[PDB]
């Protein structure tokens, strides 16, 4: 009878997560490229990584920023610090109220305004600026499941 | 909401359908402080096949039936075709005929199950039968029939282009009989391609290959399968085949998911074996490539990078090929042949590759000689002398002699003189042409090692040309990459010598030590394309690697060097050094606190003389760190780690989104990255405090400090503090 | 109908953790005060808090109006055969927000809404709590040389209001402090504190 | 083993409420101010 009871009995598993975390940055660069590589080619473990290991897209922990609660992928060229930080990524305003995002260090080079829209001078000269600082206010969180 | 099983454009965000299930956006609460969450019934069902019957008859019912009669007919595994049933009958116990192991398979199904109109699997049903015996030792002989067609609700209201009916016959003779190993296959297409007047189309696919077939149905051209003698007179056939794949045999003709096309068009292009899509197909349906010239008229269209856009026209395949090797005593010889015409038989698509080699080995000396040809009248996409991709006839004639001596102490020396000759001109490098055939088959150094193994050893006794590395320093701080095993895999009209040493060989001078000093000279034409030229290029390289464990520490030294004068593959011309040290101690159970030290130093220097500058590109990575395993209170651990990476004109390119990863490289960006950082990690019993401060600055030559790109002359900074605690109920 | 649980899930044992090293794990047991179960139907006052404030604002959800058939007479999910269906929710109450580790001299406490009190006029921060963070207390009342004076050291760190939006008084403001006290004579406790 | 079963077992508790009620008024006034007050000031229990 005990076997019949335990055949269709529920194993209840509660899980609790406790943790405090604060992070302040101004560019959200990547730090995983500083840590020693293990003998099997994987970077050593730290408490600051954003993760992101993917074998389908070839992503690695070194391709993503590690500060704030953002995992902003690192940008090549002069937008990012030549593959070391996040891109500048101005924003562009349009007459019809729509907006788009230019990814470059010089907004004058925005060679693709779509045919029917015009840059309304709403930003500095119609070109805004996506803020580069990320912040995670200090807070300890308890997660129950 | 579509049944496709994939998240389409903005479906539900299920957490948004059932508010309170998760996240912070919605939380179903109570004023008293209670929190309510919906309870869902989760289930994963991986079983989709049900089999009935025990020995003789087994009937399988299910979705996405994976079945496989034979290659070129129902290579339908690896996805399955549709929903239905599959009966298998085993007559391995019939009284009169049970030693021949007869087997009868019968498949029926509906393609893709139930699916909407305008999909390829609407109202299409497939049926098939196969009969198999083993009259002799292992030769399975089988005959099979396979039809796939449209019913009255598919002939109308289907669109697509799925043929009205397709009907395939076949026969196969795979197996090993009397020390020989046959592999034959036949087929017949009979496609009725919808439309109105039908005009049934016929296509055949026959081959008779005598070789060794591995269990994954790939062909092993390194095991003889004939072996007409012992180790003193040991003539051994390796392959003897014939091909008659017609132009119209695609994955629709023989009713399969994928395949019947060249796998690479740059590697062996006669073989259709595709491990990616599960296409077992020993021979390919070749195609005729040509210039596009679509929009503008007068010039051939090219992509953005410069590679040529080509138009492909299926021609089929017809030809034979033989590979054998006669193992004498101290000497051994071998040869191969192959001629892949089109199906029609025109010599406007012939690709003939001949060759042969001979190795004489005795005591501690070995001397090889190899001659390789490739006379291809098929177009072929390859770079010309200048460096622009072109499409046209190719004619390569290579010959190389190598001399390897192994003193016995783990040492080895080797001299080589390789001479490539593309289209008459002496051609500082073959442009990948020699790898267009599946029978390359060079020999191997060492005595008592007479194996005629496929693949030209053009990556043997040559230098390295890798300019990409995982870590900031030149791949020398990576304990997973052996720099001394970095070869170029590109055949050169060169000549040179290479000493060396190995540490896994017993009776070595130094136990686990490796180095690869070497010198070589590469032929270059005079100007760009002239027949005249001189062996004026010079490559001088050498790498080293040494682990050891001196005491409690684990040292690891590595180093590299290269002093080329020419653009070899992608490496620019200049001196290139790199040195790396990785120290890793273990806990010291004598000194108090039981510390556990660490360390890492790496220096890299490269003087790139590119066609637009002579810039120096160097980098330096350092790293320390001490972990005290017993700090005052019991179960208290502290740990600190300082890192750092300085770099002149070097850059990092992230992952491309495909399998390719990111890598560091040399650019002419006049910027000096100075990534830094300190990382403190203390731990009480199980409560971990992690503090970390990092700074990134990229000054240009002037010192403008472009980091923190609001352009205020300040480095980018980051800082983090985490208190972590893992609890278990 | 209500499914209550045996209520034997009141302890949590810590686990191994760390990056530069690896702690032993299973070293401290914490008494949690979790009270959970399965309810079938929402109360009258349940609401979907779409803010994070934790209180019912203007027209949030009336949770009975979100999951129709949970309760009340407005919506009755039923069947012609006479069956009545009600969603099954998992209710839980968490009163534990403080986790303390360490045994004799040093106790380190982590949690939300830390309550601490250095002295009147400095950190009279009890009765509500100041913010989210940690608090270390060191009791040196067993050190050989100085154990008759009962020296103690408190240290506090935290972020005000925990995680809060802009225009609130606690956005990006952090507090810290340390106090040291002794009892040289019968009961006179002398203390010095910084905050 | 019975203890391990009881550890993660559900106590199913149903509840049933039966009651008939009819009430007719024209002003909806209060009657709790008529009942005797107890020793601790609480009004005596009533069904209305």
């Amino acid at each position: 009878r005990i076997a019949a009871l335990e055949r269709n009995a529920f194993s209840v598993k509660p899980s609790l997560t406790i943790g405090y975390s604060v992070s302040r940055t101004s560019r959200n660069f990547d730090v995983d490229r500083l840590f020693p590589l293990n003998a099997d080619g994987t970077v050593a473990n730290n408490a600051f990584t954003s993760g992101g290991i993917d074998t389908d897209t070839g992503a690695q922990r070194r391709d993503f920023g590690d500060f704030g609660n953002a995992s902003d992928p690192v940008v090549a060229g002069a937008a990012g610090l030549y593959g070391f930080a996040d891109g500048v990524s101005y924003t562009v305003y349009f007459t019809d109220g729509s907006t788009a995002t230019f990814d470059g260090l010089n907004p004058a080079d925005y060679k693709v305004p779509t045919g029917k829209v015009i840059d309304t001078t709403k930003g500095r000269n119609g070109f805004g600026f996506n803020n580069l600082a990320r912040y995670k206010e200090g807070s300890t969180d308890i997660g129950i499941s | 909401t579509n049944g496709n099983g994939k998240k389409d454009d903005g479906e539900a965000t299920g957490r948004g359908t059932y508010l309170g299930s998760g996240g912070t956006a919605a939380i179903l609460r109570d004023p008293a402080g209670n929190v309510y969450r919906p309870v869902f019934f989760r289930f994963k069902n991986a079983t989709t096949q049900f089999s009935v019957g025990n020995n003789p008859v087994i009937v399988t019912l299910g979705q996405q039936q994976k079945f496989y009669f034979s290659d070129y007919v129902f290579d339908n595994n690896y996805d399955g075709r549709g929903d239905g049933f599959t009966v298998t009958v085993d007559g391995s116990n019939v009284p009169v005929i049970g030693a021949w192991k007869p087997q009868i398979k019968g498949v029926y199904g509906s393609r893709s199950g139930l699916d909407g109109t305008a999909e390829a699997g609407y109202g299409v049903y497939y049926r098939g039968v196969r009969a198999q015996i083993t009259p002799v030792g292992t030769l399975t002989a089988g005959i099979h029939y396979a039809q796939e067609g449209r019913d009255m609700f598919g002939a109308a209201q289907n669109t697509t282009s799925t043929p009205s009916d397709v009907t395939t016959y076949g026969a196969d003779l795979h197996g090993k009989a009397f020390g020989v190993e046959l592999h034959s296959e036949y087929a017949t297409s009979r496609v009725r391609p919808n439309t109105a007047n039908a005009a049934v189309q016929t296509s055949n696919a026959f081959y008779a290959r005598v070789a060794t077939r591995k269990d994954n149905l790939a062909f092993d051209l390194n095991t003889p399968a004939a072996k007409f003698g012992n180790d003193t007179f040991g003539v051994s056939l390796y392959d003897l085949n014939y091909r008659k794949i017609d132009a119209g045999y695609n994955n629709v003709a023989g009713i399969s998911e994928y395949g019947y096309g060249s796998y690479s068009r740059t590697s062996a292009q006669n073989i259709a074996y595709n491990p990616d899509t599960g296409v077992t197909a020993p021979f390919a349906n070749l195609d005729r490539q040509a210039y596009t010239d679509a929009n503008n008229d007068g010039t051939s269209d090219r992509n953005a990078d410069g590679t040529v856009v080509a138009t492909n026209t299926k021609i089929g395949q017809m030809g034979f090929g033989v590979k054998a090797a006669a193992n004498l005593g101290p000497v051994a010889i071998g040869g191969y042949y192959d001629t892949s015409t089109g199906a029609n038989g025109d010599n406007a698509n012939r690709m003939t590759e001949a060759g042969g080699s001979a190795k004489v080995a005795y005591s501690i000396f070995s001397l090889r000689g190899t001659y390789n040809t490739l006379d291809s009248n098929r177009p072929q996409i390859y770079r010309d002398a200048a460096g622009t991709q072109i499409i046209g006839d190719a004619k390569v004639r290579r010959y190389a002699v190598q001399a390897d001596v192994t003193p016995g102490l783990g040492l080895f020396v080797g001299a080589y003189y390789r001479d490539v000759n593309v289209n008459g001109v002496r051609s500082t490098t073959d442009r990948g042409l020699l790898g267009r055939g599946y029978l390359a088959s060079s020999f191997e150094p060492g005595v008592g090692n007479n194996a005629y193994r496929t693949g030209l050893r053009c990556a043997d006794n040559n230098f390295g040309t890798g300019t990409r590395d995982i870590d900031g320093v030149g791949g020398v701080l990576n304990p997973a990459v052996n720099l001394d095993q970095s070869r170029t895999a590109t055949c050169f009209t060169s000549y040179g010598v290479e000493a060396g040493h190995a540490g896994d060989n017993a009776n070595a001078l130094v136990k686990d030590l490796f180095f690869r000093v070497g010198y070589s000279r590469v032929y270059v034409p005079t100007t760009a394309t002239a027949t005249t030229g001189d062996f004026s290029g010079s490559v001088t390289y050498g790498d080293a690697r040494y682990d050891r464990k001196v005491g409690v520490a684990n040292v690891r030294l590595a180093g590299s060097f290269s002093t080329t004068n020419t653009q070899l593959d992608s490496r620019p011309a200049g001196t290139r050094g790199a040195v790396g040290l990785i120290v890793r101690t273990d806990p010291l159970e004598n000194v108090p606190f039981r510390p556990q030290f660490n360390g890492q130093v790496g220096y890299y220097t490269a003087d790139n003389r590119v066609a637009a500058g002579n810039y120096n590109a160097n980098a330096t990575k350092y790293g320390a760190g001490v972990v005290l395993n017993d700090f005052l209170l019991p179960q208290t651990k502290i740990g600190v780690r300082y890192d750092g990476y300085m770099a002149q004109n070097r850059q990092y390119t992230p992952f491309d989104g495909d399998g390719t990863q990111g890598y560091f490289s040399d650019a002419n960006n006049n910027r000096r990255t100075n990534l830094n950082g300190v990382y403190v990690e203390g731990a009480y019993q199980d409560l971990i405090f992690s503090y970390g401060t990092y700074t990134l600055s990229q000054k240009d030559l002037n010192g403008v400090e472009y980091g923190s790109g609001i352009n205020n002359g300040q480095p980018a900074r980051g800082q983090t503090f985490k208190i972590s605690y893992k609890v278990n109920f | 109908l209500g499914f209550d649980t045996s209520g034997q899930f009141s302890q949590v044992t810590s686990g191994t953790g760390g990056s530069l090293f690896s702690t032993a794990g299973r070293l401290q047991v914490n008494q949690i005060d979790l009270n959970f179960g399965l309810v079938t139907g929402l109360p009258s006052d349940a609401y979907v808090d779409t803010n994070g404030n934790g209180k019912k604002d203007d027209g949030e959800a009336t949770g009975r109006g979100t999951y129709l058939g949970s309760g009340g007479t407005a919506a009755i999910l039923r069947d012609p055969a006479g069956n009545v269906y009600r969603p099954v929710f998992f209710r839980f109450k968490n009163a534990t927000t403080q986790f303390s580790v360490g045994n004799n001299p040093v106790i380190v406490t982590l949690g939300q809404q830390q309550k601490f009190y250095f002295s009147d006029y400095v950190f009279d921060n009890n009765y509500d709590g100041r913010g989210d963070g940690f608090t270390v207390t060191v009791d040196g009342s067993n050190v050989p040389v100085i154990g008759a004076w009962k020296p103690q050291i408190k240290g506090v760190y935290g972020s005000r209001s925990g995680l809060d939006g802009t225009a609130e008084a606690g956005y990006g403001v952090y507090y810290r402090g340390v106090r040291a006290q002794i009892t040289p004579v019968g009961t006179l406790t002398a203390g010095i504190h910084y905050a």
